[PDB]
């Protein structure tokens, strides 16, 4: 096996209208969408990897006023710079205390990389509580 | 632990995770997780980036509120 995450790939796929609650809806259900309008920014663009394109997407989310509307000030800080923001402190787990980029259906069982219509923003304790119950 | 720094020096840390003046992610990471376990605070990285309706979320805004969440609760406090 070779990493296909590791690997360049290229943008592709639709994402979804989101609100403005978006960040809280990755606390739920399968996580939210890639936003449209940061798939729209990102389509078709050549990425080094998997964390070459997640650092875009937060990158993404800094540039665009609704997305990043209810982002405190220190919370811009660190989007503003490719870095995903702290969820809050009751969707944590240990270490992880951001929010995290999974792909839907496995890159093992035919998912794609870079397929934004593939991947999910959740927070560590969903993506967890989704995990342990596969 | 938090009486190892001066006032000072907590102020500093404080405003190098909200300016996220760090080389990585994973920095900025590490210097919350130290900040969490120097204060104490149950709210943990909230003070920071989810504060309560009505807390100065600044950085001395943050530092206060730690100085005075651990004098009511009977906690040491900074150096000097």
């Amino acid at each position: 096996m070779e990493s296909k995450r590791n690997k360049p790939g290229k943008a592709t796929g639709k994402g979804k209208p989101v609100g403005d609650k978006w960040l809280d809806d990755a606390g739920k259900d399968s996580g939210a969408p890639i936003p449209d309008r940061i798939a729209d920014k990102l389509r078709d663009k050549e990425f080094k990897s998997f964390d070459d394109f997640r650092k875009a997407v937060w990158e993404e989310v800094s540039k665009d006023p609704e997305l990043s509307k209810n982002l405190n000030p220190s919370a811009k800080s660190s989007v503003s710079k490719g870095y995903s923001p702290f969820t809050p402190k009751n969707q944590q787990v240990g270490g992880r205390k951001v929010y995290e980029l999974h792909h839907d259906k496995p890159i093992s069982q035919g998912g794609e990389v870079y397929d934004m219509d593939n991947i999910r923003v959740t927070t560590p304790k969903r993506h967890i509580d989704i995990h342990r119950g596969k | 632990s938090i009486s190892d720094y001066t006032e000072a020096e907590f102020l500093q840390l404080v405003t190098t995770i909200c300016n996220a003046d760090t080389s990585s992610e994973e920095e900025l990471v590490k210097l919350v997780t130290h900040f969490e376990e120097m204060t104490e605070h149950p709210s943990g990285s909230d003070l920071i980036y989810y504060p309560k309706e009505g807390d100065d979320d600044s950085p001395s805004g943050i530092v206060n509120t730690v100085k005075q969440w651990r004098a009511a609760n009977g906690k040491s406090g900074f150096k000097q």
